[PDB]
Formats: C-alpha cells, structure tokens, sequence
C-alpha cells in the first residue's frame, strides 16, 4: 500500500541489534578466515553489504560451508574494519590504513566504500 | 519518530 | 575510533537487501505459524525487531526449532503488517486493522509500534 | 553520501 506511515529510526535500530548479536555470538552462522585472523559473522548480512558475500552464499555448494576462506593477500586488519562498517555505518578510515581497507573493499565488491576510498587518496595527492 | 514517507 | 566516517544510507540499504533474500526466500531459516498461515523469515531479523522473538531465539532449546507457532488469538493479517514493518520501516496502518495491528505488536513486544497504534486510536475518539 | 557522525 501507498499509505504506510514509516519509522525513521528503525533501520539503524535494527542495524543496531545485528550488531549486538554478533558482540555476544548470537546466532552467528559463518566463520571468515583471513591468514592468522577468525572472524563470525551473519551470512545474511554479509551478503547484504558484499557483492562477494551475496555470490558465494547463494552458491548452492559454498552456502552450506560453515568456514570461507579469503585469499592470503588480504590484510586482516582492512577485513576488521569492512566488517565493523558492514555492522555499524561507520568506517575508520586512517592514513595508515586506507589503501588495506581500498583493496579489501575491491575484493568484497563494497563500491560506496572504494568511491569514497579513491576520494580520499585524490585529496591527499 | 513516525513520517509520511 | 571517535574519528569514523558514516555511510547515511547504509542501514536502509541492509534492511532493503536482507527484504529482497526475504522475497528471494534466501536463507531463511524459519517459519512461523499463525493459525493456518506460514511466514518464511530470517531468525535474526525477528530477534533485532521483537521482545518476543528475542526470548525465543535466545532460548537454549528454542533456538534450534524450525518452526514456531504463534498464539491462535493472533490475527495472521495483524502479522503479516508486522512482517513488512519490521523487514521495511513501513508499517500499513488502516482503520480496518489498527486493533489487530496493536494486539499483535503488543504480543510480538513490539514497543514504538504499540505506541503509534495508541496515538491514532485516541485521536479517532 | 559520507557524513561526520
Ligand atoms: N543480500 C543481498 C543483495 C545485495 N547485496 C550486495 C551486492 C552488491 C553487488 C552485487 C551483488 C550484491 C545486492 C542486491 N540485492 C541483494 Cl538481495
Ligand atoms: N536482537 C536483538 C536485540 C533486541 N531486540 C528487540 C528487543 C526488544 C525488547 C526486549 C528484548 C529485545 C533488543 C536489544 N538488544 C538486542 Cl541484541
Ligand atoms: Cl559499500
Ligand atoms: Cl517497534
């Protein structure tokens, strides 16, 4: 219906909840291994942020795995940060850190993230 | 909160 | 970090997304029961939304349940409203169901929705 | 959209 009336806080509130869940290990379905590092998280809201996450957990083989393993050139530190950011809106982004969290996000297939990444690095040169 | 969306 | 960017879209575009694998029937993982209706849904979509479903999904025995039967009191129309609201922000309200709207959120411990329902309820007497 | 929170 055309007539609905909306509550603005409630997507960021439910945002807000997911993350909770994955703080306390609620119902997290997924271990993501990246070299030396572990990290649980929901399928469903991997694959609502990452074009990666959304192919291979509608893979009818990798969407039953309970561990994926990404490649070794990704810095677990830049995956941290991308996974925060899938979880709460909020990207820490550093000098010392933008081009690992740039790479990643290529990887993920997380586009705001890149775009915002290459403007960023355009500033600075 | 509540809107007209 | 205090010192983190922000996405304003992000949490609207996860909710949006998580609707879609909804609709796609992507990874849900259980259904509920309203008298002679079915709802497919994501387990931690109806923890991030509801009192009621918090307590289920957190319940040691509970938790591993496929399927959950609501009270037969509960009007499966009054659901379903509760289902799009919590997966969209958007909650259709009309004067043919604004009871079984509030007596399902009230169940569900569903709190801002309750309130809305309490709110255009006293202004129509 | 990016915004200072
Ligand atoms: N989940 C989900 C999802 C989704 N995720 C992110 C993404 C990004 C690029 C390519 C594919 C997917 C996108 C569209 N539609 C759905 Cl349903
Ligand atoms: N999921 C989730 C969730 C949550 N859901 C809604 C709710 C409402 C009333 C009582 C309990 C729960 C609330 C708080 N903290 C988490 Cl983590
Ligand atoms: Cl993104
Ligand atoms: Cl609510």
């Amino acid at each position: 219906a055309d007539s609905c009336i909306q509550f603005t806080r409630h997507a960021s509130d439910v945002l807000l909840n997911l993350n909770r869940l994955r703080s306390r290990d609620i119902l997290t379905d997924v271990v993501i291994v990246v070299s030396r590092e572990q990290f649980r998280a929901h399928k469903t809201v991997l694959m609502a942020c990452s074009g990666l996450f959304y192919s291979i957990f509608t893979d009818q083989l990798k969407c039953n795995l309970s561990v994926i393993n990404l490649d070794p050139e990704i810095n677990p530190e830049g995956f941290c940060i991308l996974l925060d950011f899938m979880y709460t809106s909020r990207l820490n982004l550093r000098e010392g850190n933008i081009m690992a969290v740039m790479a990643t996000a290529m990887y993920l297939q997380m586009e705001h993230v890149v775009d915002t990444c290459r403007k960023f690095i355009k500033a600075s040169e | 909160a509540w809107v007209i969306p």
